[PDB]
């Protein structure tokens, strides 16, 4: 949920793509969270060792 | 005896179209130039005396 009016700003100010970053930190937090999850299913899961 | 009241009109002729619009001056009346970034600071430049006016 970005502003139109970030884009405009963002596009002539900093060069970046506004909702092309946006993408970028979505699609990176769900593949950092779904791989969050596994290791967090894998120390959740695992027997205590050294027991 | 038929008469143009028998007749009978199916569509008027269009004609002539009408959109009101003032002739619009914001082209002529102020110094336009355009702003590469959202805010746009024009600089001006005083020539002073040792007096400062």
């Amino acid at each position: 949920a970005y502003s139109i009016e970030l884009t405009q700003d963002l596009r002539a100010v900093h060069g970046m793509d506004a909702d092309a970053e946006l993408s970028g930190i979505l699609a990176t937090e769900i593949m950092l969270e779904i791989n969050r999850e596994v290791v967090d299913w894998i120390n959740y899961s695992a027997q205590v060792g050294k027991s | 005896s038929t008469t143009t009241n028998s007749n009978s009109i199916g569509r008027p002729n269009l004609v002539a179209l009408t959109r009101a619009t003032t002739k619009l001056i914001y082209s002529d009346i102020v110094a336009t130039q355009r702003t590469n970034q959202p805010v746009a600071a024009f600089y001006g430049i005083k020539y002073l005396n040792p007096d400062n006016e």
